[PDB]
């Protein structure tokens, strides 16, 4: 009943659909508390 | 530094003189901005 507490992964090109390797991000932010570093960009059109 | 921007202002300009500081006027240009935030309470200067 000791367990060394990690099991590596297993991904071979044959199996099926849920054994297969899926890359994940998350664009976590922790936000508004402090002055802004980033936002989205700020799109613009042509000067008449 | 002014709620989280830093803010730095600075000239240069031709003298001659030879002891205190120059009797006379110009203004200083805002040179740079940046988002910093942190509590700035005192500060040093860096000789070479
Ligand atoms: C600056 O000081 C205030 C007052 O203690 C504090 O609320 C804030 O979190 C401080 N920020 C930093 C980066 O020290």
């Amino acid at each position: 009943n000791c367990y060394f507490p990690l099991q590596s992964y297993g991904f071979q090109p044959t199996y099926g659909v849920g054994y297969q390797p899926y890359r994940v991000v998350v664009l976590s932010f922790e936000l508004l508390h402090a002055p802004a570093t980033v936002c989205g960009p700020k799109k613009s059109t042509n000067l008449v | 530094n002014i709620d989280g921007y830093f803010k730095i202002y600075s000239k240069h300009t031709p003298i001659n003189l030879v002891r205190d500081l120059p009797q006379g006027f110009s203004a200083l240009e805002p040179l740079v901005d940046l988002p910093i935030g942190i509590n700035i309470t005192r500060f040093q200067t860096l000789l070479a």
